[PDB]
């Protein structure tokens, strides 16, 4: 096939960058800082400038110390190695990345749009047409992504991005993993969790196509198949194996899901014989011209506005903090590949 | 309904990942 020419001359291209990665491509006095676009548990999101280019950019910052309590080293290791050395149209470009006594920094491209999530929660629930031109990004994204041996693991609105054309930009690579086989961490955001990943069993790239199920689900219906006011609640009502559809749910849209959400990993839809063409030869996909998606040509349902390079209205408002650098290196031996 | 369960519930607000 073309998809498979494609994604082998693709998969020459990532292992290249991924046995030799990029390093120290630039230093914190070369941006200007503007504004906290988002914020988490090892630090957080700055659109920043590029003096000497003019150029606006996301930069990710990351307290090593913070980094280290939490025992995120190799997740954190593995964002930055898989980032910088992969390139689909749906994926953030990563930049630039370096670090210096106190922090690891991540600069990648900025997508004026904001978070899929604010839309979401604004506006209440996407049409299945809008639904769908945003899943179909993420089954390619996911194709690509599975092709390479990566997995990975944290699918939601909140890491989906909109950017200019109104195209989805998948940022957050945090527990992304290259892993032939299988593995154990439990992580990922309680609502997308598959089965597996809380029966401590033992787990692979399907926990993905579960995660994709429950995105159609959200974006679709406004809400989670799975939502409590606890996460331990949340665990219970995925591991019953007990899902209900609005009424609103087009049966192509159930039936979908109902294979995506499936709790037997042997029949669930992306991890099967067909891989990944069982979902993409769906009914509810019959609509979609994959070639033209991949392509950007495909007349976006949604341009978010926005009156200007750098604004970002598209953002909720966060306190700000100042960046403190130490004196001191903090975990130079823990992070020197980074 | 149980879209105002949701929207009456602690988690239509950004989600956090949980590590470990």
């Amino acid at each position: 096939e073309s998809v498979k020419e494609f994604l082998a001359k693709a998969k020459e291209d990532f292992l290249k960058k991924w046995e030799n990665p990029a390093q120290n491509t630039a230093h914190l006095d070369q941006f200007e800082r503007i504004k906290t676009l988002g914020t988490g548990s090892f630090g957080r999101v700055m659109l920043v400038k590029h003096m000497e280019t003019g150029n606006h950019y996301a930069m990710k910052i990351l307290d090593k110390q913070k980094v280290v309590k939490l025992k995120q080293i190799e997740h954190t290791l593995n964002e930055k190695r898989i980032l910088q050395a992969v390139n689909f149209p749906f994926l953030v470009k990563l930049e630039f990345s370096f670090k210096d006594n106190s922090n690891l920094y991540m600069v990648m491209e900025y997508a004026p749009g904001g978070e899929m999530f604010s839309h979401l929660r604004r506006i209440g629930r996407f049409s299945e047409p809008h639904a769908r031109f945003y899943a179909a990004q993420i089954v390619l994204t996911f194709e690509y992504l599975h092709s390479l041996d990566l997995i990975y693991r944290d699918l939601k609105p909140e890491n989906l991005m909109i950017d200019q054309q109104g195209y989805i930009q998948v940022t957050d690579f945090g527990f992304a993993k290259r892993v032939k086989g299988r593995t154990w961490t439990l992580c990922g955001t309680p609502e997308y969790l598959a089965p597996e990943i809380i029966l401590s069993k033992g787990y692979n790239k399907a926990v993905d196509w579960w995660a994709l199920g429950v995105l159609i689900y959200e974006m679709a219906a406004g809400y989670p198949p799975f939502f409590a006011d606890q996460p331990i609640q949340i665990y219970e009502k995925i591991v019953s194996g007990k899902v209900r559809f609005p009424s609103h749910f087009s049966s192509d849209l159930k039936d979908l899901l109902r294979n995506l959400l499936q709790v037997d990993l042997t029949k669930r839809f992306g991890n099967l014989k067909n891989g990944v063409n069982d979902i993409k030869n769906h009914k509810w996909f019959a609509t979609t011209d994959w070639i033209a998606i991949y392509q950007r040509k495909v007349e976006a349902p949604f341009i978010p506005k926005f009156k200007g390079p750098g604004d970002t209205s598209n953002f909720d408002d966060y306190e700000e903090e100042e960046i403190r650098v130490s004196i001191n290196e903090k975990c130079g031996k823990e992070f020197s590949e980074f | 309904t149980t879209y105002a369960d949701f929207i009456a519930s602690g988690r239509t607000g950004r989600r956090n990942a949980i590590h470990d």
